[PDB]
């Protein structure tokens, strides 16, 4: 057993971000090309701000 | 939150509880599943 | 959002960064055979456990990295719990900035006789244990930025 | 709460004395009156005994009753009463409870 | 070979030392032999038999017999009852009159309070450090066994045992037949008497909790000798030549004894088994008796009943032997041997390791079902005031396969109410899981889960004992003692 | 008759990678019989080598014309292979020492390193040392009595670590340890050693004459009580003294005209100190130093031609002896009617005569009461004397008693002995390593024992039960008896046959034949506490007249145990006692931790035994656990005092009443052979050591140099003072 | 070192779709890539619900040899795709190693065929083996100082690194550079291969 190690992302010196697709109110819950373009723009803004 | 305890040889890589949703269109389900030292499985689900 | 503190991977950390006297520890726990020791092992005030199940650490570039290890035995649970503490020796790796002063150095942790023979056989295959190499980079890492209050 | 921890024995035998059913299970029926149930500790001797009840009621131990629905949980406590006369534990619950 | 290997202890006979006794010796008034042990000063002990020996050591060296110095006319020096009061004093009943003996000194004192001849001295000794139960260990009863309650006189003392005063007979007016003893049942914080109306007998309680109340009657062939367990948990052992009973309660229920043989239990009747028990040794949790036909029986006394097994054979009975619990899991057979060349007695001892003893394949006992039971409440004693609650904790780790059922109980439920939660946290490196149980204790009335017939007042102080135990613990669990503590409201 | 040797003294190294040299001596020899797992080189030779990789026990027997016994040897897999080698040098100007350390493998080392005569590491040792520096292994030295560590510098051109070390003479015991870096699945064992000032053996002037034992008598040997490998040995032809384990020796002789030729061949006993040597020549005491050979007389407080014996301490209580700050007796002599306590500088007063002891023991006077042997027990400030009592004589039977004398209290006590022995038998007694006096004594035909506070008193007997050792050794008398810290007692015969005893064990073990009947041999100790046999024979080239060979007593005992069938009742016993002397003041307590691990329910516990004038209280907390079919019992005990000195009278009197020293020992409940555990015995003293005091900051004795001062202060006192 | 965690999205692929609502369906995910790196390790793993699916790692990093013609379709600046993966090519050949930097190589190159001047250049870890025919002439040096006597158009020792790519035909080292913007500049975008070290 290996225990009490530091958790990886704060000791191996990495930087993390999250980006989740927006909630779509469609009954099927499927996206479209338009909303994925919106998602791509949002993840671009996240990377830019990073 | 649930705890799962094996009594025999346990599947370490594959989690042993598969969860299924009857209607995914009205509910949002976020799941976390972690392992213990003796393969005790801690799972927790948030439903909205 | 940007992930400060979360619930990431378990297991061994991949690599390491160090800067001027900081350190880290790994605590290892071994469970031995049911009858790994006999009454003939009672030879001194403390049980000698190195003859059967011992843990060793080897360092490279030894004049810049120090390692201190210490065991403890609980024979009721057939366990040996040990702490390995690795510290910087405050020399080498000349003064620099951000991405220059770093020198790479791989330390090895192992338990004697384990490598090759033992294996954790799980569902879907088996993984090799008893011998793990961790790399550290001495110098100074990214992330440490200075600002004006 | 370990679900498959292992249950193999029925330590209690309870009855409401209104409708008798199979002694292997405890089925109770609720009507307008107070639900009145007499219960005893079933052991190797299946008859009620004043010895085991007196042993239990000496350490401040009294039975407890958990009723559950799909959305409801409730607990009811058997009263601590001296064992000088009784043989089985008794409890009566108002319907509005 | 098995069980014990004998060992003889004798000192003081190195050279020609002229040591002689002076006075009339002391002898017991019963065929059986006994060893009375002090509670916490366990080194001091009294062996009562054909000769009486008071040892300050744990029966080491050579001991001269106890002697009356003839300065006071004791008549026939027969001892009927002995007791250990707090301090360096021991009380004896010689020829119906009470006497005090100091063993650090050589002081004899005559008890002047008693007038009518008594036969037995009774009392309870708590020796927790402090000043609380030092006063509790001062109330003592003096009574004559086998007498008629209408007419006989019974004395008590609250100043230890200095002066004895007869109590009024108004309280005992309505009890008819023969008394078997009066006890300060501090587990109930009550006063109880044993009463023999007929061939069967019962128990009576004085104080307002269960006043004028009764226990389940039990047979009373011949007389009985009554032995308390020294932890104030109310465990009672009543033995004589041809019977033995165990009261798990404080006399409310007195039941028989089980016997384990080939994984089946049977009730043990001494007369029907055609045996005669010779010696009885009682620990805080354990019990053992030597049957005069060279037999030894050991039992663990607990709730739900007592299981008694027969130890392997060894010729131990030698007309003078006495068993006593040297320690938990350690029995000791002691036999004094005379020596007229130096006019002194040496001793022969067998140290019986019962834990090592109960592994014979002919017995085949199932091992312990619990791996660890540890708490920190056994060291001290706890007090409660009103509108105040307290909490205690314990940790238990069970065996790999079995499923033991723990249970916590209170000696006196009338003035002590509990709520215990047992939650699982963590697990050991093997895989066995630690369980932590915490109990919350307060007064019984504040819970509100008792009748007015059961609450029994709130304005008066009382005393009880809290015990955590395993309900389905098997035998061979000698060292894993259940946890017990003393708590005064 | 055959035997075997191994390359290393330390038996922890012994594993499958080692080699065993098998040597058979005898006219008739055929071959060797081995199991299939192990291999012998040149199986038809009486001298050969044995290599074996599979672990377990192996039965080896040399098949020959006569009957040769077989031997079972245990080989176990070990991860400790390498060993430390160190070489010291002493400088006096700085009053320090310098040590050079390197790593050597016993299987592939040089010959000189195997006998501790090397000054430069060999090629394999140097390459392995630089490999250990490369992988990163660094030794360091740790003093035992006071926990101080000393570190080396960098490796030199050759493989050598150089460490400087203060000259202490109070903490003479040290260890050397290393990091946990291993090479190729092999470790390096820690090494224990002792060092103090280098002492000088005497030189020989020309024209001197040897001092010998009487002809036909056995050869004697005596060593220093604290540091071994410094001893003096007397034979029928010469007296030798060694600064080492008799690797190099120097003769000891006498100036002409001091003693007669007949007197020079009547030397009875010898004792060695750092200052000089003491000879008992025909009942007269002679002191030999590097300067003179002076005969002790009445001017120093001794009698002439009346001394029958003398003795010294046997356990190195050097810390307490140094910290006592009071010079005490270092020797005790007895003259059958009077004992003398010899202090330093070899002058003394009479201790006790027999008349005072006769008055003490309430004897009816005019009785034959004699003193015959005095020993220093483990407690530093008392002694014990064997008293022989006639009991109105007219028979051959004499009562044997013991009397103890306490120097701190200047009192006497009589203990419980009931031994009856004839007039002819002479007695020699020793104290075992215990807080409680346990006595092993022998009378050149039997060995009797007193254990467990003089209660278990009896005769050590054979498993057959003869109780006489001469019959099992063809009618010969007891020569040497050696004890140790562990508790194994070794009885050597003049036939050179072997008996083994364990402390608190009645049955003895006859060892297998290892050494010839006619060989002139002695048993001694190496730098460690292992058994060595020294062979002396004249008519040689002066370089092999004294040859030392180690003895595998543990392996022979193991073979005997596989023959018999015994086992240790407990798996393990641990304790936290890391010292022998513990000193604390009023406001501190002492905490001791211990633990036993044993089978499922064989009910055991830890026995704590005490000795002295008890002034302390104990608190004990016990924990019990069962796991994997094994029981673990953990004990934590605390020793403390609970007295108050506020608002009391006779404060100094109470302070003296609540002071002294205590002896404690820890042991299992029941134990037998094959239990190699060391019983922890220690001492606890209360009071001040007179080495702790109080300084104001900024002040010092002589950092500020100044001169003499004089002044007058008047009219301000509580008339004219000149100070 | 930076990492981005995203959840995929559901996408009804457009077509005739005779069914009403559920149809051909494929998860889609955005694709960011920052300035200053080429090596992108993508990790795909299940949400936690649904059928079990394993965890995988892929590398779609920075294929940067790509030029656009007038018609607007992909073209390799090193060579042209003109051959067929015939099983005959390496049915008896030995095993040939694969050389690149320790982790930072955004491409992979492997040749060592029988006689054909072809490599197996591919992104990822040869998950998608796209063959290539190099537009490099087949040259052989001359004499005296030199000898190498057998062209054998089989790029031996085909190595690469970030940006540059090195091949060795018979005594001829040729060096190429892919265009890799946001790493250094537009500058060393090679027109084609160069015989270097004259
Ligand atoms: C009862 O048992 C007793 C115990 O054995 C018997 O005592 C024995 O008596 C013998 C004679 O009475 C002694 O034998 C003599 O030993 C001399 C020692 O010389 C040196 O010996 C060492 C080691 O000796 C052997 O080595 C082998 C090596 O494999 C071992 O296996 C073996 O066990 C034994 O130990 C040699 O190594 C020496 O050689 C060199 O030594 C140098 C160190 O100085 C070293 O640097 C170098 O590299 C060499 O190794 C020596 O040889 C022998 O010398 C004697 O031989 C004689 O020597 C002289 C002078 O050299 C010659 O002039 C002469 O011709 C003859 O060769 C002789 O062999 C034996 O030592 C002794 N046992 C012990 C333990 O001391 C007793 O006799 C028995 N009684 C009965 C009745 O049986
Ligand atoms: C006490 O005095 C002695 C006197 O000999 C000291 O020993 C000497 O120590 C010095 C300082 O280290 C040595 O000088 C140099 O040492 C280095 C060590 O790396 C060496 O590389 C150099 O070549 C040079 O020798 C000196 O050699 C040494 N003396 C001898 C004879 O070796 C000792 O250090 C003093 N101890 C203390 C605590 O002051
Ligand atoms: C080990 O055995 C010896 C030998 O018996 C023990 O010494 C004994 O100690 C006791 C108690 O100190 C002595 O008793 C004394 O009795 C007189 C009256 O007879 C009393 O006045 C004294 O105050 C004291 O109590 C006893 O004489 C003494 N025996 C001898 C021979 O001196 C010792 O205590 C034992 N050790 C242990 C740890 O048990
Ligand atoms: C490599 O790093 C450069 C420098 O950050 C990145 O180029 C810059 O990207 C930002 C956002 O993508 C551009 O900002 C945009 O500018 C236009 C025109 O002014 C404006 O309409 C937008 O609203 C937005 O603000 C910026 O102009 C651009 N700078 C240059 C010199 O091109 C580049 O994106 C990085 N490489 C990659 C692959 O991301
Ligand atoms: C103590 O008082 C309680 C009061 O509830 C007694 O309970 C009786 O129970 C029986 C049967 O349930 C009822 O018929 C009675 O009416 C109850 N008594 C009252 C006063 O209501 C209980 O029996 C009493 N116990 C003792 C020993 O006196
Ligand atoms: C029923 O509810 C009432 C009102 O709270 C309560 O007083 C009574 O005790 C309850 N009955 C039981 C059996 O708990
Ligand atoms: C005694 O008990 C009776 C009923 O059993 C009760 O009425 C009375 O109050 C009690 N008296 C005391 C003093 O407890």
């Amino acid at each position: 057993h290996l225990i009490d190690v530091p958790k990886k992302h704060h000791a191996s010196r990495t930087e993390s971000y999250v980006a989740l697709p927006p909630l779509v109110s469609e009954s099927l819950g499927f996206h479209n090309n338009n909303t994925l373009a919106v998602y791509q723009g949002l993840v671009y803004y996240l990377l830019w701000l990073h | 939150q649930f705890k799962i305890i094996p009594k025999a040889m346990s599947t370490f890589p594959i989690p042993p509880v598969s969860m299924v949703v009857g209607n995914p269109g009205l509910v949002e389900v976020k799941t976390q599943g972690v392992f213990d030292l003796n393969e005790n499985y801690y799972l927790d689900i948030h439903v909205s | 959002q940007k992930l400060y503190n979360m619930s990431g991977d378990y297991g061994i950390p991949d690599l390491f960064f160090l800067d001027k006297g900081n350190w880290f520890t790994i605590t290892v726990v071994l469970l031995s055979h049911q009858d790994t020791f006999t009454s003939s092992d009672s030879q001194g005030p403390t049980i000698n456990v190195d003859k059967k199940l011992a843990i060793a650490v080897t360092i490279a570039d030894p004049e810049c990295l120090s390692v201190t290890v210490t065991q403890d035995v609980l024979l009721n649970r057939n366990a040996v719990i040990n702490k390995i503490k690795v510290i910087d020796k405050k020399r080498c790796s000349e003064q620099g900035m951000i991405g220059r002063n770093i020198k790479k150095t791989s330390m090895m942790l192992k338990v004697l006789g384990a490598p090759g023979n033992c294996i954790q056989r799980t569902y879907l295959g088996g993984i090799i244990q008893g011998f793990k190499v961790v790399p550290i980079f001495i110098g100074c890492p990214p992330g440490k930025r200075l600002a004006f209050d | 709460v370990i679900h498959n921890k292992g249950k193999e024995r029925t330590y209690f035998s309870c009855s409401g004395e209104g409708i008798l059913t199979g002694l292997h299970t405890i089925k109770l029926f609720l009507t307008m009156d107070n639900l009145k149930v007499r219960c005893f500790f079933r052991n190797e001797n299946q008859s009620p005994s004043k010895e085991i009840l007196g042993l239990f009621t000496s350490g401040g131990l009294a039975p407890n009753m958990i009723i559950t629905n799909s959305t409801f949980y409730g607990g009811y406590y058997f009263k601590l009463t001296p064992f000088s006369n009784r043989l089985e534990w008794l409890i009566d619950i108002p319907r509005q409870n | 070979h098995t069980l014990c290997r004998v060992h003889t202890v004798r000192t003081g006979k190195v050279f020609k030392s002229n040591i002689q006794l002076q006075g009339d010796p002391l002898f017991y008034a019963f065929p059986n032999t006994f060893v009375l042990k002090n509670v916490c000063k366990a080194d001091i002990s009294v062996y009562l038999g054909q000769k009486v020996f008071l040892t300050i050591d744990n029966f080491e060296s050579s001991l001269l017999p106890l002697t009356v110095p003839k300065s006071l006319a004791v008549g026939v020096p027969s001892i009927t009852s002995a007791h250990f009061v707090s301090g360096s004093l021991v009380l004896f009943v010689i020829s119906g009159k009470g006497y005090s003996y100091d063993y650090y000194e050589n002081t004899w004192r005559k008890l002047e309070g008693i007038s009518e001849p008594v036969s037995h001295i009774s009392g309870d000794v708590c020796c927790f450090k402090g000043s609380f139960c030092l006063e509790l260990s001062n109330n003592l009863f003096a009574y004559l066994r086998g007498g008629q309650i209408p007419g006989t006189n019974i004395y008590f003392s609250d100043n230890g045992g200095f002066s004895f005063q007869l109590m009024n007979t108004d309280k005992l007016s309505h009890l008819t037949g023969t008394l078997g003893g009066i006890f300060h049942l501090h587990s109930m914080s009550q006063v109880g008497v044993l009463m023999v109306e007929n061939n069967l007998g019962t128990f009576h309680y004085m104080e307002y909790p269960l006043n004028h109340s009764m226990g389940i009657a039990f047979s009373y062939k011949n007389l009985l000798e009554v032995i308390m367990k020294p932890y104030q948990r109310g465990f009672m052992v009543l033995w004589n030549q041809k019977s033995i009973l165990v009261s798990s309660n404080s006399g409310q229920i007195v039941e028989h004894v089980r016997l384990i043989d080939q994984k089946i239990f049977t009730d043990l009747d001494v007369e029907h088994a055609n045996i005669n028990i010779y010696s009885v040794a009682s620990n805080a949790y354990e019990l053992a008796f030597l049957v005069a036909e060279d037999h030894l029986y050991y039992g663990s006394q607990s709730y739900m009943g007592t299981y008694v097994i027969k130890l392997p054979h060894q010729p131990l009975w030698s007309t003078h032997t006495s068993i006593y619990f040297e320690d938990i899991g350690i029995l000791q057979v002691l036999t004094p041997v005379a020596d007229p060349h130096f006019a002194a007695y040496d001793f022969d001892k067998c140290t019986v390791n019962v834990q090592s003893s109960l592994m014979d394949e002919k017995l085949a006992l199932q091992p312990c079902n619990v791996e660890l039971l540890e708490s920190t409440m056994i060291n001290t004693m706890f007090t409660i005031d009103m509108n105040s609650k307290l909490k205690l904790s314990a940790l238990m780790i069970p065996r790999k396969g079995e499923n033991p059922t723990p249970l916590v109980m209170v000696s006196n439920p009338h003035a002590l109410g509990f709520k215990a939660n047992l939650n699982e946290f963590g697990n050991t490196f093997d895989g066995n899981s630690k369980y932590k149980l915490d109990i919350e204790l307060k007064q019984q009335h504040h819970w509100g889960n008792s009748d007015f017939n059961f609450t029994a007042s709130i304005k008066r102080h009382a005393i009880s004992s809290v015990t955590v135990d395993i309900a389905d613990k098997t035998l061979s669990c000698v060292d894993l003692k259940p946890l017990s503590t003393l708590i005064s409201v | 008759l055959w035997r075997y040797y191994i390359n290393s003294q330390d038996y922890s190294i012994f594993s499958t990678r080692s080699s065993i040299k098998l040597e058979y001596e005898g006219n008739s020899f055929v071959s060797w019989k081995i199991p299939e797992s192990c291999k012998v080189e040149n199986t038809t030779s009486p001298k050969t080598t044995l290599h074996c990789k599979r672990a377990g026990i192996h039965t080896i027997k040399p098949i020959a014309g006569n009957q040769e016994v077989e031997r079972h040897l245990t080989v176990d897999n070990s991860y400790i292979c390498y060993l430390w080698y160190f070489t010291v040098v002493d400088v006096y100007y700085n009053l320090s020492q310098i040590v050079t350390i390197w790593v050597y493998d016993p299987e592939s080392a040089s010959t000189e390193e195997l006998i501790w005569t090397a000054k430069k590491p060999s090629l394999s040792s140097r390459v392995l040392t630089k490999q250990m520096n490369t992988l990163g292994q660094r030794p360091f030295i740790f003093t035992v009595e006071k926990r101080l560590t000393y570190h080396p510098g960098p490796l030199t051109s050759e493989g050598t670590w150089v460490i400087h070390l203060p000259m202490s003479s109070d903490d003479i015991a040290k260890v050397i340890r290393g990091n946990k870096v291993a090479f190729q699945d092999c470790f390096i064992a820690n090494l224990y050693f002792m060092l103090t000032y280098p002492m000088t053996i005497i030189s020989e002037p020309p024209g001197y004459e040897p001092l010998t034992v009487p002809p036909g008598s056995p050869l004697m040997l005596s060593w220093d009580t604290c540091i071994s490998t410094f001893a003096l040995l007397a034979t029928d032809q010469e007296t030798f003294q060694t600064n080492d384990s008799f690797q190099t020796w120097t003769r000891v002789r006498a100036p002409p005209g001091i003693l007669s030729d007949a007197q020079r061949h009547s030397l009875r006993d010898v004792i060695i100190f750092d200052q000089g040597t003491l000879f008992l020549v025909d009942g007269t005491v002679y002191l030999r130093t590097e300067d003179e050979f002076t005969k002790l007389d009445e001017s120093r407080g001794i009698s002439e031609t009346g001394i029958l014996g003398f003795s010294k301490r046997r356990w190195c209580q050097i810390r307490y002896l140094y910290k006592l700050a009071s010079k005490k007796s270092i020797l005790i002599a007895w003259s059958k009617t009077t004992v003398y306590a010899g202090y330093a500088t070899f002058r003394f007063v009479t201790l006790t005569d027999t008349a005072k002891l006769k008055d003490f023991l309430k004897l009816p006077q005019t009785d034959t009461l004699e003193v015959m042997s005095v020993e220093y027990l483990w407690h530093p400030l008392e002694a014990a004397v064997l008293l022989s009592h006639c009991s109105v004589c007219t028979t051959n039977t004499r009562n044997i008693r013991i009397v103890i004398y306490s120097a701190i209290f200047q009192t006497w006590t009589l203990q419980d002995f009931e031994l009856q022995l004839p007039k002819e038998a002479i007695l020699e007694f020793r104290f075992l390593y215990s807080a409680m006096p346990d006595i092993i004594m022998w009378d050149q035909h039997h060995v009797y024992y007193s254990y467990k506070n003089f209660t278990v008193v009896g005769t050590i007997s054979t498993p057959s039960g003869e109780t006489n050792l001469s019959s099992l050794s063809q009618g010969s008398k007891i020569h040497q008896v050696l004890t140790d810290r562990i508790g194994n007692v070794v009885v050597k015969m003049e036939n050179n046959v072997m008996f083994y005893i364990k402390a608190d064990i009645t049955e003895a073990v006859i060892l297998h034949t290892w050494v010839n009947t006619t060989a002139k041999t002695v048993v001694l100790f190496d730098k460690s506490f292992e058994v060595c046999i020294l062979y002396y024979n004249e008519n040689l080239d002066e370089k092999y007249q004294l040859q030392t060979q180690p003895y595998p007593l543990i392996l022979e005992l193991q073979s005997i145990n596989k023959d018999l069938g015994d086992w240790c009742p407990y798996l393990a016993f641990q304790h936290n006692i890391h010292s022998q002397f513990y000193h604390m003041d009023k406001g501190e307590s002492l905490t001791i931790w211990s633990q036993i691990v044993y089978p499922e329910n064989r009910g055991l516990y830890i026995v704590v035994e005490h000795y002295g004038s008890s002034v302390m209280t104990w608190t004990q907390n016990l924990e019990y656990e069962i796991a994997s079919g094994f029981c673990t019992k953990t004990m934590i005990t605390r020793f403390f005092q609970t007295t108050n000195y506020e608002l009391v009278d006779n404060y100094y009197q109470l302070q003296k009443e609540n002071t002294g020293l205590m002896l404690l020992q820890f042991r299992p409940s029941e134990f037998s052979r094959t239990c190699l555990t060391a019983k922890p015995v220690f001492e606890i003293d209360v009071g001040c050591d007179s080495s702790k005091y109080i300084m104001v900051r900024g002040f010092n004795k002589s950092r500020c140099q100044r001169r003499d001062f004089s002044y007058v202060i008047d009219k301000e006192l509580l008339d004219n003072l000149k100070v | 070192n930076v990492q981005i965690l995203m959840e995929a999205a559901p996408m009804r692929s457009t077509g005739y779709c005779p069914a009403e609502a559920m149809c051909v369906l494929n998860w889609y995910t955005p694709m960011p890539f920052k300035n200053g790196s080429v090596v992108s390790s993508v990790d795909i793993y299940t949400n936690g619900i649904g059928p079990f699916v394993s965890k995988k790692r892929f590398y779609v990093n920075m294929n940067g040899f790509l030029k656009r013609d007038a018609s607007g379709k992909s073209l390799f600046a090193i060579g042209y795709e003109s051959l067929v993966l015939k099983s005959s090519h390496f049915r008896l050949s030995k095993s040939r190693p694969l050389w690149y930097t320790v982790n930072h190589a955004p491409v992979f190159i492997l040749g060592g065929f029988y006689d054909e001047k072809s490599i197996l250049f591919s992104d990822s870890n040869f998950q998608d083996y796209v063959l290539l025919e190099l537009s490099i002439d087949s040259c052989w040096v001359g004499s005296f100082y030199c000898p190498i006597l057998g062209f054998s158009a089989t790029i031996h020792d085909a190595i690469a690194t970030e940006s540059t790519l090195f091949i060795r035909q018979n005594q001829l080292v040729y060096y190429f550079t892919g265009t890799y913007i946001t790493l250094f500049d537009k500058s060393h975008g090679s027109s084609r291969w160069v015989r270097v070290l004259p």
